[PDB]
RNA sequence: UGGAAUGCGAGUGCCUAGUGGGCCACUUUUGGUAAGCAGAACUGGCGCUGCGGGAUGAACCGAACGCCGGGUUAAGGCGCC
RNA sequence: GCCGUCGCUGGCAGUCGGCAGAGCGAGAAAGAGAGUGGCGCGGACGCUACGCCGCGACGAGUAGGAGGGCCGCUGCGGUGAGCCUUGAAGCCUAGGGCGCGGGCCCGGGUGGAGCCGCCGCAGGUGCAGAUCUUGGUGGUAGUAGCAAAUAUUCAAACGAG
């Protein structure tokens, strides 16, 4: 029921939707991973530009 | 299943709980409702309100110089009494020296 | 010998006995604390006559001698020696309480310390 | 017994500011003892004002700070403010004021600064004029908040020019029956 | 915090808050906005003005960018040159006239809503207003258009 | 001479729970033979409220409640309980 | 008389001391103002201003709301040169008390290794009920009962029986 005044908003929860979540508790553990994938890199290419 | 149909019972105590209120009594009311062609005509006059301004002045610093000529031409007993006046803090502050140096 | 407070005041407490929690007597699974009865029918919170009472806020003590043992002064717990100098500007209107876990050693070093502070202490031939 | 209602007692005004900030809790110290200690109700606004919250001490512009102390009368005084003085990027020719002021923007001390200009506090104000004299209060704008276009009469209702709350303003977000004469009705 | 909210009051007393005749049941009007025509036409007439019905035309594949026009006004205009560019042509007596280059700052219209300090400018923009075009004639100025 | 009396600080703004089964009484009152019945109006109550009285008692009479001492009452009472 | 709430948008930075002069309760808008001419070395308390002090009025309450909890539970960052095998947690207690209360502090006992006060932080945080869940135990009660199908008796042996 609404309540006196507010918004008509849609809430898109009428999926099973708790079963697809993604948390991001690996973002900083990618980032090192990517960092060090990126200097593995730009020591494989000795002199060669780093970005490419 | 037969319920009460109908009541004003409570309604005029909760009506007085915050009180009856006579609107806001406002000077200068809206215009609003008035009819069209009149309120065209109002909105002519001023819109040249402003258009006798120049000759305005002219006469209310006339009338106010006037003003100069028109005001410039024109231009329960005696013992309650008496004690109400010495027991003035300041009206009888010498009735009262006069006392106190009554006893030298 | 006894150490007197500043000023012994008469104490007057408007209410001795305990609160008692309703219906704390046919049960033992309700403790005697007390819990404001709420119940729609219940003849407690309804101050019915001759029933049990409730802690209004009228029954409030005298600020002048609230928290006031009987012996005139007002109390603080003691942990150790440490904390008697904290109450030895306050000799004369508190007491030292040594709390219970401060053993035998420590407590004897510290009755000790408070008779020459003349702090009054409330337990002092506490464990021995 | 007494047949009094008690229903409006308790007065709901500030007796305190809310904040536990220890430069505006020292400063409402130095205000509360001239508001009691002198015959001045300025002090007293200026304390009174001192509790109220971040939405009723709102911002004040550059400009009309202009526009209000270019009034005839009012000059060599310190326009007093209670809130921030924030800048405004569309005035040109800014004049030397003396103000007293709890923030001034740092685009605002600049051009205050660089007009010549006094940026005093609300402790320097109190040594300078303790009954504030020479002083103008001010206040920018309290129904400036977007907040206060949604307040009044609801919308959907005669002559009621009222904002509503809309997930986004769109040809299709309430446009269709309570607006058209067509499509239903419109107030 | 749970210590500072409601329901640490509310424990011991019988209804939790919300009502001993009419409980606090699951769904006592439906789900969400459920019966907008019927049992909450009072709210969604008297606060949602209009939620029901067409108007306009639709538009398929609407690109956001192909109507991207960012607008600036001749209050603000001056504030997007440096100062020393306001000032050097105060300063200046070559009637030299700054070209300010508005869509380099991001805009592509220029509305005239404020005033404008006396001096001229030459003002370079995609799109222009008729009054925004009439205060720059009025103070002595150029409106340039760049495609 | 702030243009009757008496009284009293007012005005305004957001956010908002619970409620949307009611019942009783004086007086007026509709249906019904009537009902501790069904239905309205005004005010006061009970509900949400103890206390003294009515032996007893939701609603009657008095009177409304912080915890206490003295004094005096209301409505009811004063052979004995 | 005492407690509390509300109001006075009350009072107190003036503890202005031998660099002193101790006042702002009194019916009457405003200075115990300036200048310009006719011995003995002395004086309680206070003020965590989120504190302290003074005045009046007030004090019912379901549903509901709000505040204040130096009420309580478990962990976290700090901090108590914290407490503890000279005895921690837990539990018991006709012992002493505090607080209107939630609750708390001491004494005695039991126990054998961990625990708490404060300032903040966090929450799976407080039970009398839900024909609640799991476990334990009572009155009933030494009671109902040990009753379908005919039947047992004597002597001896083994055996503590
Ligand atoms: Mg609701
Ligand atoms: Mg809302
Ligand atoms: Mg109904
Ligand atoms: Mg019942
Ligand atoms: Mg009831
Ligand atoms: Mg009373
Ligand atoms: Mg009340
Ligand atoms: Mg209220
Ligand atoms: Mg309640
Ligand atoms: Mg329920
Ligand atoms: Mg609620
Ligand atoms: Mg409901
Ligand atoms: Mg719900
Ligand atoms: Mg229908
Ligand atoms: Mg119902
Ligand atoms: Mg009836
Ligand atoms: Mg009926
Ligand atoms: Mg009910
Ligand atoms: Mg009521
Ligand atoms: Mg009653
Ligand atoms: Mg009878
Ligand atoms: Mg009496
Ligand atoms: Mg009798
Ligand atoms: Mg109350
Ligand atoms: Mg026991
Ligand atoms: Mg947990
Ligand atoms: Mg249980
Ligand atoms: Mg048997």
């Amino acid at each position: 029921a609404p309540s006196r005044n507010g918004m008509i908003l849609k809430p898109h929860f009428h999926k099973d939707w708790q079963r697809r979540v993604a948390t991001w508790f690996n973002q900083p553990a990618r980032k090192i991973r990517r960092r060090k994938a990126r200097q593995a890199r730009a020591r494989r290419i000795a002199p060669r530009p780093a970005a490419g | 299943a037969k319920s009460k149909n109908h009541t004003t019972h409570n309604q005029s105590r909760k009506w007085h709980r915050n009180g009856i209120k006579k609107p806001r009594s406002q000077r200068y009311e809206s215009l609003k409702g008035v009819d069209p062609k009149f309120l065209r005509n109002m909105r002519f006059a001023k819109k040249h309100n402003k258009k006798g301004l120049k000759k305005m002045q002219a006469n209310n610093a006339k009338a106010m110089a006037a003003r100069a000529e028109a005001i410039k031409a024109l231009v329960v007993s005696r013992k309650l009494h008496r004690l109400a006046y010495i027991a003035h803090p300041k009206l009888g502050r010498r009735a009262r020296a006069r006392i106190a140096r009554g006893l030298r | 010998a006894a150490l007197r407070p500043l000023v012994k005041p008469k104490i007057v407490k408007k209410r001795t006995k305990k609160f008692i929690r309703h219906q704390s007597d046919r049960y033992v699974k309700i403790k005697r604390n007390w819990r404001k009865p709420r119940g729609i029918d219940n003849r407690v919170r309804r101050r019915f006559k001759g029933q049990i009472l409730m802690p209004n806020i009228g029954y409030g003590s005298n600020k002048k001698t609230k928290h006031m043992l009987p012996s005139g002064f007002r109390k603080f717990l003691v942990h150790n020696v440490k904390e008697l100098e904290v109450l030895l500007m306050c000799n004369k209107s508190y007491c030292a309480e040594i709390a219970h876990n401060v053993s035998s050693k420590n407590r004897k070093a510290i009755v000790e310390r408070a008779a020459q502070l003349a702090i009054r202490v409330t337990n002092p031939n506490a464990r021995l | 017994g007494v047949d009094i209602r008690h229903n409006k007692d308790r007065k709901v005004r500030r007796k305190e500011p809310k904040s536990q900030d220890i430069y505006l809790r020292l400063l409402v110290k130095l205000y509360r003892f001239l508001a009691r200690r002198t015959n001045s109700t300025f002090n007293q606004v200026v304390l009174k004002r001192l509790f109220m919250s971040r939405t009723n001490r709102p911002p004040l512009s550059l400009s009309r700070m202009i526009r209000k102390m270019k009034l005839p009368g009012r000059e060599n005084k310190t326009a007093v403010v209670v809130g921030t003085v924030t800048d405004d990027v569309r005035v040109q020719e800014v004049p030397k004021l003396k103000v007293c002021a709890l923030r001034v923007t740092s685009r605002a001390r600049s051009r205050i600064l660089k007009a010549g200009g006094k940026i005093l506090t609300f402790d320097q104000l109190a040594l300078d004029s303790p009954k504030g004299r020479g002083t103008v209060l001010l206040s920018g704008p309290r129904k400036g908040r977007e907040v206060y276009r949604h307040f009044g009469k609801a919308p959907g209702t005669p002559h009621s020019h009222t904002k509503p709350y809309v997930r986004s303003k769109g040809r299709k977000f309430e446009r269709a029956r309570g607006r058209r004469a067509s499509r239903g009705y419109k107030n | 915090p749970s210590r500072l909210r409601k329901t640490r009051k509310l424990r011991g007393h019988v209804s939790h808050g919300h009502g001993r005749i009419g409980k606090h049941r699951k769904h006592p009007g439906g789900r969400g906005n459920a019966g907008g025509m019927h049992h909450h036409r009072i709210n969604f007439d008297k606060y949602h003005p209009g939620y029901f019905g067409k108007v306009g035309m639709r538009h398929y594949h609407l690109k956001r960018n192909q109507s991207f026009c960012p607008t600036v006004n001749l209050d603000k205009l001056w504030t997007l040159v440096s100062e020393q560019t306001r000032v050097n042509a105060a300063k200046n007596k070559t009637g030299a006239a700054p070209i300010i280059d508005v869509v380099r700052s991001g805009y592509y219209k220029v509305l005239g809503k404020g005033k404008l300090p006396k001096q001229p400018v030459i003002v370079k923009a995609k799109f222009f207003s008729r009054r925004a075009e009439e205060k720059i004639k009025g103070v002595g100025g150029a409106c340039v258009l760049v495609a």
